[PDB]
RNA sequence: AUUCCGGUUGAUCCUGCCGGAGGCCACUGCUAUGGGGGUCCGACUAAGCCAUGCGAGUCAAGGGGGCGUCCCUUCUGGGACGCCACCGGCGGACGGCUCAGUAACACGUCGGUAACCUACCCUCGGGAGGGGGAUAACCCCGGGAAACUGGGGCUAAUCCCCCAUAGGCCUGGGGUACUGGAAGGUCCCCAGGCCGAAAGGGAGCCGUAAGGCUCCGCCCGAGGAUGGGCCGGCGGCCGAUUAGGUAGUUGGUGGGGUAACGGCCCACCAAGCCGAAGAUCGGUACGGGCCGUGAGAGCGGGAGCCCGGAGAUGGACACUGAGACACGGGUCCAGGCCCUACGGGGCGCAGCAGGCGCGAAACCUCCGCAAUGCGGGAAACCGCGACGGGGGGACCCCCAGUGCCGUGCCUCUGGCACGGCUUUUCCGGAGUGUAAAAAGCUCCGGGAAUAAGGGCUGGGCAAGGCCGGUGGCAGCCGCCGCGGUAAUACCGGCGGCCCGAGUGGUGGCCACUAUUAUUGGGCCUAAAGCGGCCGUAGCCGGGCCCGUAAGUCCCUGGCGAAAUCCCACGGCUCAACCGUGGG
């Protein structure tokens, strides 16, 4: 046979031109400054698979399909995706601007450590954010619940320091 | 530099201590194998002669970097048990 | 093999009760025949390397090995490809302690502590038995070793009972016969490591192995080959086991 | 996403095929800043031919010698020390490479060997007595163009050969101790034969010596282990414009041969054996784990990693050995090729690099035994193009960049002007990293500086009814269709759309397709019911009662390697990747 290949993570469009998904997408890209679509798409793609796994759980019975069931909830509650007392039905009104919302950009901009999302990802990405003691330049990084408020300025930056002019035109918005 | 002191374990079989350690340096270089020996020998009162230094590694976005060493009490069973090319890249020995 | 033995082993193909990293490395060590089979037992140099941490790199371990440091049930072992199996006794006397080979729950090997005066018993199951020259009986045990009883003795062993021998004299002391009410330790199998009392033996027609029910402490019956059924007890275990 | 859209008419509804829209693989146009991870790169044509270097050694604690530095005395020597080759031992049957042959017990899977071999390793029970012999190295003399190779002298061993004992094998007669489901097996006692062991060797101390005390060793027997041999049931391609095939063929009796059962091979006696449920013959092809695609049912593939098989230019055949009819060992024939002083003598990279040829189609004549392992050694160690490390390459996958902020002006998306900020990336340094280097990572100085393309623009199908050329010419066109001097469709300018370090062209498989239909299609008029009927195998078969338990359903033992797939947790900054558990 044949050995392993290492596969896409995202998923591709069925027809490249329709007006609609076109417009959507669009409103999408621009709200959150992502750079091109395959972003977007990788995030459609998790959206995705959370449902899939939803869909086989509830004509499941046994006891493998059990573990799996409070495995998927806990997840998703870890990530801060859904509440503590959420039901596995709740995994099927999960929108994509959900999944958007847990970016650290858009977390770095919702804080107010930046006045844009342009700015958010300047700042991600030329080491200016901590989260946890630890400094990651991945702006589609998925922030954990548990972390989401231990996230400063790098205690080496620049901008740790309350009178940097870049810091106080950020503080006057 | 700040140490920390992470494990000290003994090596009977072998005749040696194992010594693992962190070093807390937020805005400063990865330090030095002579200054992290110093220091250590200072922490523990070793003698330098028989005191080495296995490695010292940084990571990626970190104020901090861990490192490994190894104490003989006998400066023979280290030369029979440590190979050649740590010994010279710890200025223990020179090389030919 | 196209024309001779083979002397090579790749990590892939590794024996799977093993604790190894599978594709950190191309090869692993290639064990030596011995007293064990291949199932059942692990080279000496991934005990002392791996397992118990007391050496880094292989050519440490060696030296370590050559001075006489590690002794299996009760001799000096200094090949690092020696295989080491079920119910052996690994001891290092320079640090005094002492373990106990067994398989796991999930059919893994692994080191039982135990106590320095355990340390000299080890127990054989008898494998097959035999008539010699001199009209002699021959005990065939289960990590491949043998020993002698004269004539008079032949209705005190029969195969399925557990011998509990003193090492390295080998000495024997005890024989603990396979019957119901007996304490047994499975060795293989689903049930693999799972202990309890014999309750029924059951044999089938055209050499089909027998097989055996047991209970376990909080009162379930289980079913095993007899041959996997390990005796270490007459109602309570003689040894000390997880 | 369990999906549709364009095309047969002046207009309509159908059948039906072609085209568009998606994924993956191989070649290829134009164009390219950074890093990380991985099982990627002369497989398709030529299992074609190969210059040069390298890809298998190791032991001085088995043995006599050569030579050197020193110590005691030395006429002479004895010691110690360190290199050299030779005899001797073990390995060289593994590992590495490729897929030509093969439709077969080759492979997968469950079983069998009471029909078998096994050096190295483990346990237990025993043994090591007496004799003999040559020869390499070394010295004399040489031959031959070379590859090679001759005579004489002398010498040792864990080298070789004998004698004894132990032991082994065959057959005949008794006894019943063992294992097993079951004894042509094991054990005991008589009897006739044949084959037939061993190195008390080596090293170090206590020894005044005598002799111990350790370590490494030698031979036989019983069992295991390891690596294999052989056998059976079951499972997985295409063709009838291939219908009959086989004659050691199928079985039996008596032998031989083999490690071992067997028409495996012989002598003799019979007529068997396979086949329309597809023999035989022909075609194509290494098998599997797996891989691509699809909602699934399915359809297609099986180079790369792991396990099994086969081969070393083609066809035959042997020696040594535990193991071979042996890729870097031997012989013959055939076919190429190299060196010859012409008498002769040699060589096949489907090992790593490298060259030529073939083609649409594929890299450096580099560094290291530090890690993982293998062989050798009592050990420290030594060797290894395995393996590890880098060099070249739009191989696959993951994460980023080509600036950011404020206030003004414009055609307000975005461009320009001011003021300020940052340094992923870039340039120069220190440390860490590494076998050594390089990358990577932590810090310091400079500065928005060093970084956007490809295709498309009439409909399908997102995007112009603007301008300049050409004038059924040139050109475009997957399909439908444009172009005949007022072209939204050709060429170009300016605009616009999609995707983006990529984006287009060509060929293949799946989907599209319920155009192969079990799930699930059709046959009055569109492709399609034999002109009609009788009947063999096969498939499909009426109601009730009793039995069985093959099919079928439920529970539980032994199996279906690892890698690959799904989930949670943990380690590399997260991820890709890797580990621990569940499936
Ligand atoms: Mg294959
Ligand atoms: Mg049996
Ligand atoms: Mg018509
Ligand atoms: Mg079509
Ligand atoms: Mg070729
Ligand atoms: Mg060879
Ligand atoms: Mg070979
Ligand atoms: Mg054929
Ligand atoms: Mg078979
Ligand atoms: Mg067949
Ligand atoms: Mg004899
Ligand atoms: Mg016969
Ligand atoms: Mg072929
Ligand atoms: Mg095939
Ligand atoms: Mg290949
Ligand atoms: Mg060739
Ligand atoms: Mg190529
Ligand atoms: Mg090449
Ligand atoms: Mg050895
Ligand atoms: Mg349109
Ligand atoms: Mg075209
Ligand atoms: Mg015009
Ligand atoms: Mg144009
Ligand atoms: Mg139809
Ligand atoms: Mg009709
Ligand atoms: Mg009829
Ligand atoms: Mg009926
Ligand atoms: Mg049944
Ligand atoms: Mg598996
Ligand atoms: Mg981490
Ligand atoms: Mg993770
Ligand atoms: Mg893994």
């Amino acid at each position: 046979g044949d050995p392993k290949r290492q596969r896409k993570k995202y998923e591709t469009p069925p027809h490249p031109w329709i007006k609609e998904r076109l417009d959507r997408e669009r409103v999408l890209m621009d709200k959150y400054e992502l750079k091109n679509k395959k972003e977007l798409w990788k995030h459609e793609t998790q959206l995705k698979n959370f449902r899939r796994r939803a869909r086989r759980l509830l004509a499941a019975r046994g006891k493998q399909a059990e573990i799996e069931r409070e495995q998927l909830l806990a997840r998703l509650k870890r990530l801060g995706l859904l509440p503590e007392d959420a039901v596995l039905d709740d995994v099927l009104s999960l929108t994509i601007e959900d999944i958007l919302e847990r970016r650290l950009q858009t977390i770095v901009y919702k804080k107010g450590l930046a006045r844009t999302m342009r700015q958010a990802r300047q700042l991600i990405v030329h080491g200016h954010i901590e989260v946890n003691g630890q400094i990651i330049r991945s702006p589609s990084y998925l922030v954990l619940k548990e972390e989401e408020d231990t996230i400063t300025y790098a205690r080496t930056s620049p901008f740790a320091n309350p009178q940097h002019p870049e810091r106080m035109m950020i503080e006057k918005a | 530099m700040e140490i920390k002191i992470t494990e000290v374990k003994e090596n009977k079989l072998i005749g040696r201590k194992e010594i693992y350690f962190e070093i807390y340096h937020p805005g400063e270089p990865t330090p030095s194998r002579k200054d992290v020996k110093g220091k250590l020998v200072a922490m523990l009162d070793l003698n330098p002669e028989t005191t080495v230094i296995q490695y010292i590694r940084s990571y990626f976005g970190s104020y901090k970097s861990k490192g490994y060493a190894k104490y003989y009490y006998d400066k023979d069973r280290m030369l029979y048990i440590e190979p050649e090319y740590i010994l010279i890249r710890d200025g223990i020995i020179e090389k030919k | 093999a196209r024309k001779g033995p083979k002397r090579h082993l790749k990590r892939l193909a590794a024996p799977t009760s093993w604790y190894i990293e599978r594709k950190a490395y191309k090869w692993a060590v290639r064990p030596r025949p011995g007293p064990h089979n291949m199932r059942t037992s692990i080279p000496l140099l991934y005990i002392v390397r791996d397992y118990l941490g007391y050496a880094k790199t292989a050519r440490e371990a060696r030296k370590i090995l050559n001075e006489g440091k590690f002794l299996v049930d009760g001799r000096v072992r200094k090949d690092y490809k020696f295989p080491v199996g079920i119910m052996d006794v690994v001891s290092i006397p320079e640090t005094g302690e002492h373990y106990r080979v067994l398989p796991n729950r999930i059919g893994k090997l692994i080191l039982h502590p135990i106590s320095e005066e355990e340390a000299n018993i080890k127990p054989l199951r008898i494998r097959n038995k035999r008539m010699v020259k001199g009209a002699k009986i021959q005990l065939n045990f289960h990590d491949g070793t043998n020993h002698l009883i004269p004539l008079s003795e032949k209705d005190n062993y029969f195969t399925s009972y557990t011998v509990l021998m003193k090492v390295p004299e080998r000495e024997i002391l005890e024989v603990l016969p396979f019957e119901k009410g007996a304490y047994v330790f499975v060795t293989q199998g689903k049930n693999v490591a799972r202990k309890g009392r014999i309750v029924e033996i059951k044999k089938f027609p055209m050499g089909w192995p027998d097989v055996v029910t047991i209970e376990d402490e909080e009162g379930e019956l289980f079913d095993t080959l007899k041959e996997y059924a390990f005796v270490v007890g007459r109602d309570k275990p003689r040894i000390s086991l997880p």
